[PDB]
C-alpha cells in the first residue's frame, strides 16, 4: 500500500528467512551491543582465509534492522573482510549524511531515505556496527 | 469530552494550556501517550519561569542585593510548596537534578555513613527502573552490601504473597528500596503493606511515576525517603526532589561537597551547614525549583484529586480497550492496582515498528524498548505466549489526555496488525 | 560616546536591550549589576528559544522513535556539538552535568573508584580554590586515603610563578593537579601552560567556572585533562554544567552516577556501560538547559567572543584603576594583566554586608559580600591586611552588559559609604 | 532606613566585647550569616546568667543585635532567655509574638523587610539557643 519509511524493498527484505540461524563450529561470533533499544543481532561467520563464505544471524529485531541485516549479509557473502569493512564505512557514511560511494553499496542504497529518520538510523546500523567490531 | 471529572469547558481550557497539542504530524493532531517518560509543559508555568529568568534572577543565599533577595525568597518558597505537596517539613525537602541522582545520593551516603555496610542487605524488587536497580547492584562491588530481590510473577506483578514470602527469607533487610509505581507494568505498589512488613528497614520509595498522578502523604505512608522528578509532573527538566525524615537526614554524610553545604572550611577540615542546605552542593537549578513550585500551584488549582481521578478514568478506559484486542499481549496486573500506563506487544510486530507507524501515520507518541527495566523484560519473557521481542511498546496517559486519544491509539494498532499481515 | 574601543554605540545599545533586568530600578536608581561572578543576567532572545523548545519540541531523549523525541534528541545532541566546538573538543568528550560543583565531585569519586587516584597518592590544589574545588578533595581524602597538598598564595592572595616552581620542588609528582582557571576572589587568571608543563605527568583538572565566560579556552592547546564550568555564569540557564575530559581518560573512568541511559546491558547481578559520552549521563539530563546553553553559545558567538573578551578586559582595567584611586579601600589580588573580571575589596571601617546593603538600597548596585565560597583564602588575606579585617570581602565583578558608567556608580556609592555611615 | 540611631549606637557599643577566661560555656556561632562571627562566652551560677561576653567581626545589624541580646539576658535566667529568643525569632518570621518579653529588641522590627539581613539579626540568638541546650 502507500507508506513512508516502510518501502517495498524494506518490507521484502524484512521477511527474508534465508540467513536465519547459527553456524555450528563458527570461526567468529559477535553479539551486538544494545545501543538500538532492544533490536538484537548475533552474527555467525564462516571465513575460508581472508574472504567470507557464509553468514547467519539470530535475534529479535525491527523490520528495518532485520532488512538491513539481510541485505548486509547478502552483499558481504564472497568478499574480503576489507571488501566489506569499506561497504560498512560507506553504509555508515550514507546514514550520517556524508559523502559515500554509490557503487560499493549496490542495493544498500535502497536504505537511503532511512537517513531522514534520526531515531531509526540505529536500527539500520546495528548489524553493520556489529560486523565492524566482529572483524578487528 | 466523555469525562466524569471535568466539564467540556473546564477540560478544554486545560488542553489549551499545552501548545504542544496544537502540533500536527502528517496531517494528524499529536496524541501524546509517552507521559511515563516525560510530560508536556504548560504555557502559564513557562511564562512564569521566563519572568523569573529575565527580571528576578540572581544566585541565592549569599548576598544582600535586590535580585539575590527576590531569587532567594522565590527559591525557598518553592521548597515550602513542595513540602506542603508531600506533607513534609521544608527542612526535609532536598532539591536534586532528578530521581536518578536522588537514588545515587542515597546509596553513596548510606554506605559512607556506615548504615549500609559489608554485612547488610538492600532489598529491591524485580520490576525496578534502572535508576533504582543499577546503583545498588554496581555499588555493591565497591561497598560490599548484598542485593536481594522481591520477585515478580509471569506478568510482572508484585503480589502481596510475594512480599510476605520474601519477608520469610529476608527478615531484616537494612534497606528496602521499592518503586511506588512501576513504569512498565503500571502497578501501584502496596507501600503500607511494605512499610509494616519491613518495619525495621530504612524504606525508600522511587516515586517518579506515582507522585505525578496520586497524592502522597509521606507522614502517613511513613517512608524514610521518597524521590521524584519534576519533568514527569509538568515541571522543568533538570530538577528533582528527595524527601527524607529529619532524624535520618541529620545522620547522613553528604553525597556532594562544595559551596553552600559547608559551615566551616579550613585547608584540613570541613564542617556542614544545617538541613536542608547540607545536602545542596553548589548552585542548584534555581529556576527549576521555582518552576516546579509554579507547576505544583498549577496542579493544585485544577485540584489534584481531579487529576488523580481523571487519570484513573483514562487508565481504566485504556485498559478496557486494549484488553478487547485479540492480537495484543498486555503485561502487568490488569486490576485496580494498574494505573497510568499499559505495556504490550502486537503479535508478530516489533515494538519499534509499532511505535514508528503509530507516530508517523497516527500522530501517536509511545515508547518502544526496555523502558529502563531490562531485567523485567526477562521475567515477562518467561510468561509470554507469543514470540517475545525482549521489549514492549508502552502507552501512558496523563492530565491533558482524552478517551478520543486512546481511541486513535486503538485504530492505529488495528491498521498496524493489517500492515505486517 | 559610551566609552568602548570594542563596540559602537548602536551595537552596544542593541546588546543592553537583550537584558530586560537592566530596566529594573531599585528605589529610583537603575540596576547596576556587578555580581556577575556569582551569576549572570539572561538574554531575552535566548530565553525565548528555550521556552519555544519546552512548549513545542520537548520530550525525553534517546530512547523513543516519535516526532517530539526525535526533535529533542537532535536539539540536545546539537547543543553538545556547540559546546564541543566552543572549547575545541570532540563531542564525545563533552559531558553535561548539573554544574561545576557536580563535575568536580564526579572527578574525585570516579578518579578514586577507577584506581587512578590511589591511596597515598597526592592531589595538588591551590590555596585560592573555591569550595567546589577544595571541599571535595579535603573531605574525600578521608574516605579514599589520598593526600591533599597546596600551592601557597602570597599576602594579597596571588599565586606567583615562584610559588608554583617552589611547590614542584616539595611535591614533584602529584597524581592529580586541580587548579582554578581564574580565582573568583582575586580575579587572577592562572598560568595554565606553566602548570601543565611543570606537572607534565599529573592528571590536570581546571575549574573553568570564572574563566570560560569571558575568555577563549582551547582544551587541545592548553592540554588539560579535564575542564569544568557552569552554564549560569555564561548567560546560560541554571541546572546545567559541562565536563570536558580527554577521550583516552574518559574511556578509563568508572561512571560517577548510575541509572538509565548510561548502561548497555543490565542484569539483576551485572551491568555493562554505554559508549561515550552517554556512559556519564545517568538518567534524564537537564535537556532544556543543555539546549539553552547551546543557544547561549550561539548568542555570544553572534556578538563575537573575541569582542566579549576585549570588552571585559577593558572594563576590568577600568574598575581596577578606579578602585585603586580610593585611599579608604584595600584591594586584593594581583595588580597586573592577569587580573580580570572582578575586584574583591574592603572599605575601611565598614563591614561588607553594610557596604553591599547600602550600595543596593541607595545606589541600585549589586555586589557580593562575604567569604565568596573561599573561607581558607580569607585567612591568607587576613595576614596581608592593613585594616581591621572582617574575615570577608566586598566583590564587584563585570560582564558583557556592563559599562564604565556602571563602575562610576559603584565609585560614587563607595565614597558615600565612606563619608556617611558612622 | 534600616540604619536607625538605636542600631548604630548598639553596633558601636564596646561594653561586651571580650573573652571570659575559663568560661562555663563557650559557644562559637555557625556561619549561617556569611562572615558575621559571634562566639558567645557565659558565666552562670545555676540558672542566672551573671555575665556574657562575645567576640567576632560582624555587620552593624549583627553587632547591635548581639549587644542588645546580651544586655537583655545579663542577670536574667536561662529558661526565660530561650523564650525571649523564640519571640525574637517569631518577630522576624512574620509570626505572632507580642512585645512584653522583648522590650527594646522591638527596635529591630523593621529588619524583617530586608529578607537578606534577617540572618544578621538572628545569628546571636541562634547561637544563644544552641548554647542553652
Ligand atoms: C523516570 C523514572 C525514573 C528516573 O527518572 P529521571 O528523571 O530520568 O531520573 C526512575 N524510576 C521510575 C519508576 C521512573 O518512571
Ligand atoms: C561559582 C564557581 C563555582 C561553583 O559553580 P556552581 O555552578 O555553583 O556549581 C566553582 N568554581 C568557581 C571558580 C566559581 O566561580
Ligand atoms: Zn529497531
Ligand atoms: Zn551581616
Amino acid at each position: 500500500g502507500s507508506h513512508m519509511i516502510y518501502s517495498e524493498f524494506i518490507m521484502d527484505y524484512s521477511k527474508l528467512k534465508k540467513f536465519h540461524g547459527k553456524i555450528e563450529n563458527a570461526h567468529k561470533v559477535e553479539e551486538g551491543k544494545n545501543l538500538s533499544c532492544g533490536d538484537e543481532v548475533t552474527l555467525y561467520f564462516l571465513f575460508d582465509g581472508d574472504k567470507i563464505v557464509d553468514v547467519k544471524f539470530e535475534g529479535h529485531g525491527c523490520a528495518i534492522s532485520q532488512a538491513s541485516t539481510n541485505v548486509m549479509i547478502e552483499q558481504i557473502i564472497g568478499k574480503t573482510k576489507q571488501e566489506a569493512l569499506e561497504m560498512m564505512k560507506n553504509a555508515e557514511n550514507m546514514m550520517l549524511g556524508k559523502e559515500f560511494d554509490e557503487n560499493v553499496l549496490g542495493p544498500i542504497i535502497n536504505f537511503y531515505d532511512v537517513k531522514n529518520y534520526p531515531m531509526r538510523v540505529k536500527c539500520f546500523l546495528l548489524p553493520w556496527k556489529t560486523l565492524e567490531i566482529a572483524l578487528k | 469530552m466523555r469525562s466524569t471529572v471535568f466539564s467540556d469547558e473546564e477540560f478544554s481550557n486545560i488542553l489549551n494550556d499545552f501548545p504542544a497539542l496544537k502540533r500536527n504530524i502528517n496531517g494528524k493532531r499529536l496524541v501524546y501517550l509517552d507521559n511515563a517518560a516525560s510530560t508536556l509543559k504548560c504555557k502559564s508555568v513557562i511564562e512564569k519561569m521566563t519572568d523569573f529568568y529575565l527580571y528576578h534572577y540572581s544566585n541565592i543565599h549569599r548576598a544582600v542585593h535586590t535580585l539575590a533577595s527576590e531569587a532567594t525568597v522565590a527559591y525557598e518558597q518553592a521548597r515550602e510548596k513542595v513540602a506542603n505537596f508531600l506533607n513534609a517539613s521544608s527542612e526535609e525537602i532536598i532539591f536534586t537534578s532528578g530521581t536518578t541522582m536522588g537514588i545515587n545520593f542515597l546509596v553513596n551516603s548510606l554506605a559512607k555513613s556506615g548504615i549500609l555496610k559489608t554485612e547488610d542487605t538492600v532489598l529491591i524488587s524485580q520490576v525496578e527502573h534502572h535508576a533504582n536497580l543499577v546503583p545498588w547492584v554496581r555499588l555493591s562491588k565497591f561497598y560490599g552490601f548484598k542485593v536481594a530481590y522481591i520477585t515478580a510473577d509471569e506478568k510482572g506483578v508484585i503480589t502481596n504473597e510475594s512480599i510476605l514470602k520474601t519477608k520469610e527469607s529476608i527478615p531484616n533487610p537494612k534497606v528496602v528500596s521499592i518503586t511506588g509505581q512501576s513504569n512498565v507494568t503500571g502497578q501501584e505498589m502496596p507501600i503500607e503493606l511494605i512499610r509494616e512488613t519491613f518495619k525495621n528497614a530504612t524504606l525508600i520509595v522511587d516515586g517518579a511515576q506515582l507522585v505525578p498522578h496520586k497524592k502522597v502523604d509521606v507522614k502517613k505512608l511513613d517512608v524514610d525517603f521518597l524521590v521524584f522528578s519534576g519533568h514527569k509532573i509538568l515541571g522543568p527538566t533538570g530538577i528533582g526532589v528527595l524527601y527524607g525524615k529529619k532524624a535520618l537526614l541529620e545522620q547522613l554524610e553528604p553525597f556532594l561537597y562544595g559551596g553552600e553545604m559547608i559551615d566551616k572550611v579550613t585547608f584540613e577540615d570541613v564542617t556542614f551547614n544545617v538541613l536542608p542546605y547540607r545536602f545542596e552542593a553548589g548552585t542548584q537549578h534555581i529556576t527549576g525549583a521555582v518552576g516546579l513550585g509554579y507547576t505544583i500551584d498549577y496542579l493544585e488549582s485544577i485540584g489534584f484529586e481531579k487529576v488523580e481521578k481523571h487519570v484513573e478514568e483514562l487508565s481504566n478506559y485504556l485498559l478496557e480497550k486494549m484488553m478487547e484486542l485479540d492480537f495484543v499481549e498486555v503485561y502487568g496486573p490488569i486490576d485496580s492496582s494498574h494505573k497510568s500506563l499499559v505495556s504490550f506487544n502486537v503479535k508478530g510486530v516489533h515494538p519499534h515498528d509499532v511505535s514508528h507507524i503509530l507516530d508517523e501515520n497516527f500522530g501517536v507518541a509511545t515508547r518502544s524498548g526496555h523502558h529502563c527495566a531490562q531485567p523485567l523484560m526477562g521475567v515477562l519473557a518467561k510468561g509470554s505466549k507469543i514470540d517475545f521481542p525482549n521489549s514492549t511498546v508502552r502507552a501512558s496517559v496523563y492530565l491533558y489526555n482524552t478517551k478520543e486519544d486512546i481511541d486513535v491509539l486503538i485504530e492505529g494498532l488495528k491498521y498496524i496488525r493489517r500492515w505486517f499481515e
